[PDB]
């Protein structure tokens, strides 16, 4: 489609709304232009969601327990409040690590206060203490708790504050509070933010004064990479490879520990700018840390990403990053030569949180897929003015996407493809549109790095080119 | 590394010696982690009695529940209603949550909107959340009726449905005809079970309460059923098909199984079927009204007693062959039908897979869990099979509810050895299949991990799940299955017998050491 | 010793340390054993592809067949006649066996006579065993019919069933008029699918090949299903389920679901359901007939053709998608009926179910074996769920079959690593599960023993069973499934996929170790 | 029900019957008498089945390939002929075994020559020898072959005698014709002899020059136990137990040298008299070692027949012996108690092949149970010599009972437990009536000695006290 065709199918879909909804979403809708970097000349972000137009949003507190918090392995995380949010959220996200789940290590598990009528009326303070001792009396190998907030704590002027300091103090204990109910913000975003600042308040300084580690030239730290099947792991194995040493994992598979000792590398890799940007610009100011953004999806964007990664250390690491190259090209070269033919040409829509809607289009190309159209939940203009030069002249970009939009785009562009959520997933093979869950995974991956790429194609493929698209038609209709 | 032919994914990808390597380096540099020994140690503890004893003694903190939070209930409810979409007002977060857990157990859509309130609703209420909320939804998604149910934001804060919805149609956003029941369902009451019921009272009274003077008792020749939180297509499909054979008039209010399973067609198809509104406007017209999960339907019972005039008839769950007999029963004597050959016929077909498979069945000692009448209708057909229910869990249940089913146990010798347990949760349950172990449990998804635990004891401790109940996330297309009727009860006694022989022939598969044992015909 | 609280059956009670002591005395002492190490070392020899090239040089040998012998089909197709006894002259101890096997496979009664020759007949013949037996069976059982196959030994002495049954006749042992169908069905020719042909072509011949001067082709509106050797009695209801839902005239001929599935009721009945003398002699009236497993139903096609002048269409087993789409679109064509909106929506209820589970299923790895229908329609629905069935087995099958098979896989790229084997037995299937290892097998309960073997080599190694065909005698109630139409695709997708995440639960529950992929939500 | 109403009863249950079938089943029917000796006064047996009335019984290659060879563990036993028999009789017997099955045992496996046309119009004795070298090849580890005819060998003239002398020359191996044709006799047992004759004229004597087996004064062997469920080795352990030395066990987990060591014992304990008199009797005419039949059924007659058994012996087995019933006493005890309340005064009936008819009455006796009716598939008159003894006044004994006749008699007599096969187990469960199967165990056992006695009273109890009994009649009808 043109410019215009876009343009007036926009229009057209925005038809559906009353004037309030109209003119709001008409603000968060928009035709690529490649030429532009201020974002804010074309689109609006991070702002509310319209009523009753079934946004694809979660809440801060999946930003902060669901998505910040939840990963790290051998704290424990309450859930405090009532029993749903802990509940929908339970082992829902595939942020995989190596423990000895219910003894060292706690992910799958769901902790919560399981608030009561007494609690809402009389406060749930007095009963955070008491969870507290009974977790420490069960759990006595957990290296810390926090305290993730659901929407009533706020609301009736609960003082988790207090209580974790009083019980951190008695315990010898790190106790986080996490102010994360679900009516602060407009999203999953703030969440993210709010979970940055209680690492800053609660752990990250706690070895300050503590020089006993002993650090190399070599020390990073992997930034935002919560390990969704493996990621972090098929990602860390290539900057070892190169001769790097990973001090750390933010958040997936991740320890208290290794938390800690972050302060102590020489260059944080992020990779979710969304989510940890800003813990990484609070390294650079207190620790003088640098951090640069790299990106692990396929193999033009992780060959990319390992060079300029070794280019800010020595000659040595420069040298490992070409071997590291020159032995995954024919692993990857494989893997195109199989399947690029296989997807040469068709085309992608995508809808994602804060990162994956831009960060996965490399790999897409190096299958010769063409992303037509993307969008992000939870993004702010920053990531926006990141997607413009990503993406294609013409395609579509879509804000806090409504599911009417989602659908009526669709039906129109008839991608080949639909790579989204498990709210969207459904619906689209319904229509006849092969789909991937691009949260998920669809319970496939590692798709970072060059063994994630493998993956990747094999899974695209699989449902692309699967038998059951050409069957949805009865032959007597 | 990856071989282009054989592509590994996670499992077992990182089993390779590099990963490994990798992984073990990432440990010992920087994870400070417990030593083996200790993690033994403390794990062989969590085992124990005494560990039990202390994990009893718990009464602030709540560890991997078994159950959710009234919204829910009212969505599923809602969903059964013709064009009616699902409306909860308060906080958008809950939404995203309430459809994807649906969405993971039914590998379907589900359909569901929020008004996204927000902190600023702190001041001055969420008014202007339903106004814009009730019109937007209406506009863009063409429901015929919007069934109103709140987070736990809106409840704290006190927002009143009905005023905020009288409001919205005196200003404009919807029309005054429109339909939009409503219900307060606050998740720190009760579970998602209260959250159904609710919702279900909130739309019987919002179709009849002002229209009663017309009505008269058993003048539609029908019997209302009311089937409460469901999640298994077969069950509402069933009690349909067996009132149909029956020849008996009837009106499922709330049914969800068509906008459940839509079928691949190439359009996505919104809503499908569902409860009319008609139905429920005439519903009073019945002769009576029936709840198939009553220890749920308490508030819509009295409803329906005191406005309906219905004489709600004491019936338990139609689970297993003594209640399918009560529910056929009474329904006969209600509606003047007799049971017809075909069912009389099915329930033999029953008795004759009992008879055939009654000793592969007899003394197997089972822990599971659920919802209060799904647990119980479970106890009692395993009663009836001769089998021993000895740990039941139903978090959510009650003190009444104890002490029926704990008369139901006294009823049979079968039940000597169980107790019953509520307000406890599944790390409550993963000792006392540790310290009193039975051969199976049987429950949902989240039991997989209480397995795990068993198995690292060791595989002579290990105690298989047997997933029956809700969610199943990690099986395809068990929602299509049946637990209700002489089909539900042919369907878990089917699924029962073969885990036990299955399980056998795993302890029986070892050449020359227990295949001795490894019968061709069982 | 037994704990009187704790009895111990064969397992465990053998493991106990006394039990294993006095056994490893009796073999030490009596046994002459071979050594363990040779048992190892010829035990990994078998797994080899030398062995395995050995193993397909047999000429004489045959180990583990995956077939049986034609009066087991006689039998069969002659319960599913109204109050009709099967008669099996020759030799008592067959009928012993064929009662036993179905009765294993149904965990029903399975009603069958001998006339009970011994040797002595060698002399004469069983002419006299013949006028006694019918006599004696029909004042005894009191069938409406007596439907006559023979054993190998009246086969190779020569009996002449036609003459025999008419001397009967003439000399007053049985009245003129009382329905004695017919068909020598020797063990040494087919297998067991064609006995079930010969004595279906019998039993037609019988009813009409004298009566056909007042028969018109289309007469009575119906069309004729002929179901062949079949033993889910789901497939026989599902047939008749989507024939009703259709408004489609039909009569199937052979229907045993009555009498294969009996109540518990208090009492026995020998006789239940089945097709109706009125529908045989009726048969030739119809629109056209219907062969539902056509591979073993060519001498009745025949008769059909040539003598009934229907016009059989050439038409698939209905198992799948493709097939029972082309089945339901023929019957429409013949009947005129349309194919009404419930089939399409169960159709596209079956697609979403492929959407849904496509990514479990695609590439996995399929052994498998059963009759040549069977094995064809689950070929065929493998390659449309992207399954690939690499190792095909029809002990049974026939060179033209077989290259019907090899073009089915051509149509796909899921076939291009699959072979067609025909004549070859579970002793060879077994060396190509070890050879060309798959992800599982789809069998009957012969399987299980190639599963052991394959778990002795290693865990690695071992290729777990899928039971679904015949017998089935490990499992309970199984043959109450369904593999025919939408509804057997469905169940058959539900098997294959939750045997699929069942394996990978096994292969990730191990704590710290493969846990890292066990999913809550697959 | 008196001696005249069970006369009544058969005279009834005769009406039905053409005449000539009538005045044979007739002979075949009797109300015990106690008293009487010799059974050929009042019942007649080992008589051919009358054609068409559904006999129970089975044929010669059931009695010699399903019960006496094929439980031999180290041979392979090849069912000689076309497909059917082998396939049917494959792994149906539960006649239990250690071994590797596929590599040194065989028991489960089915091994067949499948003839085609081919093979009955010229003979399969070329296919015999062809197959003997396949087997030898895939199977090097096989310690002997036996030739289990089908049919069609003798109908057909093939010489599988000769093939076996001349293949078994060849390979310097024992391969063993057996002439057990189902058109042979009238039943199972014609097979049992057979192949009794079978091991005589080809095994048993092997060793007969043979000096180097260190014999003892304790040395037995158990004559004709199957091991049913480990039925043989709940027995053996006893024997054992009581100072004896078991060097074989005919057949069941039986191997052929303890098959060839048994000439060297000094004692053949004989539990089936029916199938394995023939092979006790040979013995001792040719070796002199005496042979006495016993009985393991319950713990009443399994201490009779270990004190008879230990009086054979010297006075160091009779102290052990005393010993044994000492250890076991309060076992079985336990089990009397537990479940004698749940059975006492119940009623079965049963009816099985050649042994078990009259061997576990004791057995049901010592829960309090009463046997009202029994009979056998095969048993000859000196069976029924033994059986008077053992039934109560005024019981119906049936001799190959026919479908209606079994059906009829249960109808009048109503007992509460039946114990039969396979082929009768669904008739009566229809009926309501509890039923075990008494054969198979109903895959449960073993049966015999101490330990099997408390598996049999579960067993009766679980099933004859079942809650699905009060269950068949729909509270409408
Ligand atoms: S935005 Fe929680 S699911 Fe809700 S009604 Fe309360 S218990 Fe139930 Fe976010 S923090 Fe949670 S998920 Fe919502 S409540 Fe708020
Ligand atoms: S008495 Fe065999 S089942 Fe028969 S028709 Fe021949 S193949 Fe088939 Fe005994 S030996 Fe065997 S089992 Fe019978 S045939 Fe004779
Ligand atoms: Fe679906
Ligand atoms: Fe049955």
């Amino acid at each position: 489609m043109s410019r215009e065709e876009v343009e007036s199918l926009i229009q057209e879909v925005l038809e559906v709304y009353p004037e309030k909804a109209r003119k709001d979403r008409n603000k968060h809708l928009a035709v690529n232009d490649p030429a532009v970097t201020q974002s804010k000349k074309c689109i609006i972000s991070n702002k509310k969601s319209q009523p009753g137009l079934m946004t694809i949003r979660g809440c801060a507190y999946a930003g902060s327990k669901g998505v910040v918090w939840g990963p790290i392995k051998d704290m424990i995380h309450i859930s405090h409040g009532p029993v749903g949010c802990g509940q929908y959220s339970r082992a829902g996200r595939r942020n995989y690590y190596i423990g000895t789940t219910g003894v060292n290590a706690f992910v799958t598990m769901n902790f919560t206060s399981d608030f009561q009528e007494k609690d809402i009326v009389f406060g749930g303070d007095k009963k955070l203490a008491k969870l507290i001792d009974e977790v420490e009396t069960l759990f006595p190998l957990n290296k810390g708790i926090s305290v993730q907030s659901e929407c009533p704590i706020g609301l009736i002027g609960d003082d988790i504050e207090s209580v974790s300091k009083v019980k951190g103090a008695e315990l010898s204990k790190t106790i986080v509070p996490v102010r994360c109910e679900g009516f602060r913000g407009v999203s999953q975003s703030l969440g993210h933010h709010i979970a940055n600042d209680a690492v800053r308040d609660w752990v990250l300084g706690k070895r300050d004064e503590d020089t006993t580690f002993a650090s190399t030239p070599y020390d990073v730290a992997i930034i935002g990479d919560y390990n969704i099947g493996g990621d972090a792991w098929s990602s860390r194995i290539l900057l070892e490879e190169m001769g790097l040493r990973c001090v750390a994992q933010w958040s997936g598979d991740g320890s208290i520990s290794e938390i800690e000792l972050t302060p102590k590398v020489k260059l944080n890799l992020v990779h979710c700018y969304r989510s940890m940007n800003y813990i990484s610009r609070h390294m650079e100011e207190k620790y003088g840390i640098p951090w640069m953004e790299y990106n692990f999806f396929g193999p033009t964007k992780t060959i990319e990403s390992l060079r300029a990664i070794a280019a800010k250390f020595d000659e040595s690491i420069q040298k490992k990053c070409e071997e590291v190259i020159a032995k995954y090209k024919p692993e990857w070269e494989a893997v195109v030569a199989k399947y690029r033919p296989r997807l040469e040409g068709k085309r992608v829509m995508l809808y994602i949180g804060g990162l994956r809607p831009r960060h996965v289009i490399g790999a897409y190309e190096d299958l010769g897929m063409e992303v037509v159209g993307t969008g992000y939940e939870f993004a702010h203009n920053d990531d926006y003015d990141r997607t413009m030069k990503e993406m294609g002249d013409s395609t579509l970009l879509y804000d806090d996407v409504t599911g009417y939009e989602f659908e009526e785009f669709v039906k129109r562009i008839k991608p080949d493809l639909i790579g989204s959520g498990i709210k969207e997933k459904f619906i689209f093979q319904k229509m006849g549109i092969p789909f991937r869950q691009m949260h998920s995974w669809d319970y496939s991956g590692p798709y970072h790095g060059f063994d994630g790429f493998a993956i990747f194609a094999r899974d695209m493929d699989m449902t692309l080119n699967n038998p059951c698209w050409k069957k949805l038609q009865a032959p007597w209709e | 590394s990856q071989q282009v032919d054989k592509i590994k994914a996670s499992y077992p990808l990182f089993l390779d010696q590099d990963y490994k390597d990798m992984l073990a380096k990432k440990r010992d540099g920087f994870e400070e982690k417990y030593p083996q020994d200790k993690i033994d140690e403390v794990f062989q503890w969590t085992t124990t009695k005494e560990y039990q004893e202390l994990n009893f003694q718990r009464e602030a903190l709540t560890v991997n529940p078994a159950k959710a939070c009234q919204p829910l209930g009212a969505v599923l409810c809602a969903l059964g209603f013709e064009k009616t979409m699902p409306y909860v007002h308060g906080s958008q977060g809950c939404v995203a949550y309430f459809r994807s857990y649906f969405n993971r157990h039914f590998r379907e859509p589900v359909s569901c909107v929020s008004d996204s309130m927000t902190e600023d609703a702190a001041v001055f209420g969420g008014q202007q959340n339903m106004k814009d909320g009730l019109q937007n939804c209406k506009a863009t998604y063409k429901p015929d009726m919007i069934a109103v149910s709140t987070t736990c934001m809106a409840e704290v804060i006190g927002d009143d449905l009905n005023a905020f919805i009288n409001n919205s149609k005196k200003e404009g956003f919807i029309p005054d005809e429109f339909p939009v029941p409503f219900a307060h369902t606050p998740s720190f009451v009760g579970s998602h079970v209260t959250g159904w019921d609710n919702m279900f009272e909130g739309i019987a009274r919002y179709f009849t309460l002002k229209s009663m003077d017309d009505k008269v008792v058993g003048s539609n020749k029908k019997i209302n059923i009311v089937p409460g939180f469901e999640t298994y297509l077969g069950n509402f499909r069933v009690i349909k098909r067996m009132l149909s054979e029956m020849g008996v008039g009837y009106s499922l209010l709330s049914d969800p199984e068509e906008v459940l399973d839509t079928p691949a067609d190439g359009q996505f198809r919104m809503y499908a079927g569902g409860t009319t509104q008609e139905e429920m406007k005439d519903a009073p017209n019945a002769l009576n009204t029936v709840l198939l999960q009553p220890w749920h339907l308490e508030k819509t019972k009295k409803f329906v007693e005191g406005t309906w005039k219905h004489e709600v008839p004491k019936l338990n769950i139609p689970m297993g062959l003594d209640w399918t007999d009560e529910f056929l029963m009474k329904v006969s004597e209600i509606s003047g039908q007799p049971i017809p050959a075909s069912l009389t016929k099915e329930r033999g077909r029953l008795v004759d897979m009992m008879t055939d498979s009654h000793t592969w069945l007899h003394g197997k000692r089972f822990a599971l869990w659920g919802d209060p009448d799904f647990v119980m209708g479970l106890v009692k057909f395993l009663l009836e099979l001769g089998c021993e229910p000895v740990h039941i869990l139903c978090h959510n249940g009650n003190k009444r509810w104890k002490k029926a089913v704990d008369a139901i146990l006294a009823a049979s010798p079968y039940g000597k050895n169980a107790t019953v347990y509520i307000g406890k949760d599944l790390w409550h349950l993963r000792s006392l299949v540790f310290t009193d172990k039975p051969d199976f449990m049987i429950g949902n998804s989240y039991g997989k991990f209480i397995q795990r635990d068993t198995l690292h004891k060791g595989k002579e401790f290990e105690v298989p799940l047997i997933r029956i109940g809700f969610p199943i996330f990690d099986r395809h297309h068990l929602h299509r299955s049946t637990t209700l009727g002489y089909e539900g009860a042919m369907q878990i006694l089917t699924t029962l017998v073969n885990s036990i022989l299955e399980r056998l022939d795993e302890e029986t598969r070892g050449m020359q050491a227990t295949d001795y044992n490894h019968d061709l015909v069982r």
